[PDB]
């Protein structure tokens, strides 16, 4: 009877489960991973054309005369110089501890749960300085040129910058369209005139600008804009499909509830106040540096890959002489490249919500 | 200036004197030794000045 | 064709040189180096008959 079998003998096996109802979604970061690509060298280098060589056209006899040619340019990122650091004290007899009365599957690897509340806290920093990162490396743009560095904020900050090294003020084609309200930072109410002006000053520039055109154009947008201003326009997400139900995608769908004439409408809660990024997930990428070469020896490092529900994160036992501790850090440097920026984003800065 | 170094007896430590911090490597190269003169009479002799 | 092929974008290869030529000429060291006395003590004692 109740009083034979106490509670303090009573260890009642509970289910292994965690309840970790934190970042359901990692919009921007998920639509990247899956396409980071991890070098060894911290410099990011790759090719933007700049100019197109006018064409010219002789008679079938006519004079070879010469005809001038394109320009293309280094753009040079960086995988910054700045981690996303995050440091943890366990100690040793509370891992060997918990290896023995953890009752939940988290808490018997409390070195594993902290690393993945720890993945969870990170890829949501990561998401947030994906936008608004402006890239000086100061442990809130960690290091990350984001999307409000990587194109501009404002119209006029498309141009009078610089970006991978190309200047958007000698090259308007290394500039964005970001493009907004008639008096600039008023937010108005996104007509359906702005958005179409969007996408076809996107086309005016050559950038994929319909639903699909296996370059993966997506719309990030503030989980506000998409359902207050993007659901009443455009109505439902059936009569926005494209003009055949193509299935959207398998690393693009789980990110999108809602379509824009096609277009999939990426929704992050993390996406800065009212504004919206017509991105091109193809021409953007995030990099990250590989130090694979790291005292083999030591079994200090591991490099466990991100999870955002490859990206590795670098996990290393950052231990002092202390024999009883152990002090792991899960570091993680990315760049978020923008292969060219006329095509990889646009704004619609100015919208009301 | 020419011929082969010539692996010494002086043995150097290169203590890979690394940290718990994972992103520095920090090696060091240290030696110590002492020169002895048995002898001191016997061993050094010096012609201190000479004009060039 | 030049504006093709930007110098940043070409990145050319080298020699694999190093030019490293600095004096390194040890005789001090060259001569008593073949038998430095690498003792297991810190303390290196010897008899100098003085008188």
């Amino acid at each position: 009877l109740t009083n034979l079998t106490p509670t303090e003998l009573l260890a009642n096996k509970a289910v292994d489960y965690l309840a970790n109802s934190f970042l359901v979604e990692t919009p921007m970061l998920g639509l990247l991973a899956n396409r980071v690509i991890n070098q060894k060298q911290k410099a990011i280098e790759w090719g933007a054309k700049v100019a197109q060589g006018v064409v010219g056209g002789r008679t079938r006899t006519g004079a070879l005369a010469n005809d001038t040619q394109g320009t293309i340019k280094g753009a040079s990122l960086s995988v910054p110089d700045y981690y996303i650091k995050h440091q943890f004290d366990v100690g040793k007899d509370e891992i060997v501890n918990s290896d023995a009365t953890g009752k939940i599957s988290a808490v018997r690897d409390p070195v594993g749960t902290a690393i993945a509340d720890a993945f969870d806290v990170l890829s949501k920093k990561i998401n947030s300085v994906l936008y608004t990162a402006s890239g000086v490396a100061d442990a809130t743009n960690y290091g990350i040129f984001g999307l409000d560095a990587a194109a501009g904020t404002t119209v006029a900050n498309s141009a009078t910058g610089t970006y991978a090294g190309i200047s958007k003020v000698t090259f308007p084609r290394w500039r964005s369209i970001i493009q907004g309200g008639a008096v600039p930072g008023t937010n108005e109410a996104l007509t359906i005139a702005r958005m179409t002006a969007m996408l076809r000053a996107r086309r005016t520039a050559g950038v994929t600008y319909k639903g699909n055109q296996n370059q993966r154009l997506v719309i990030l947008t503030s989980d506000n804009i998409e359902n207050d201003v993007l659901r009443p326009l455009y109505g439902t997400v059936v009569d926005n499909q494209n003009v055949d139900f193509t299935r959207l995608d398998k690393d693009l769908l789980p990110y999108v509830n809602y379509m824009v004439k096609g277009i999939p409408v990426v929704s992050d809660i993390d996406c800065p106040a009212n504004k919206m990024y017509l991105l091109n997930l193809d021409k953007l990428a995030i990099y990250s540096f590989d130090q694979s070469d790291a005292d083999q020896s030591n079994g200090k490092i591991t490099y466990i890959p991100l999870r955002y529900v490859t990206l590795w994160v670098r996990l290393a036992d950052v231990s002092d002489e202390h024999p009883d501790l152990l002090k792991f850090e899960l570091s993680v440097a990315l760049q978020l490249v923008a292969f060219d920026l006329i095509d990889s984003i646009s704004v619609i800065r100015d919208i009301t919500q | 200036t020419g011929d082969t170094p010539s692996e010494s007896t002086l043995w150097v430590r290169l203590a890979d004197v690394s940290d718990e911090h994972p992103d520095l490597l920090k090696f060091e190269l240290s030696v110590a030794l002492q020169l002895v003169a048995f002898d001191l009479i016997d061993s050094i002799s010096v012609i201190r000045d000479i004009t060039q």
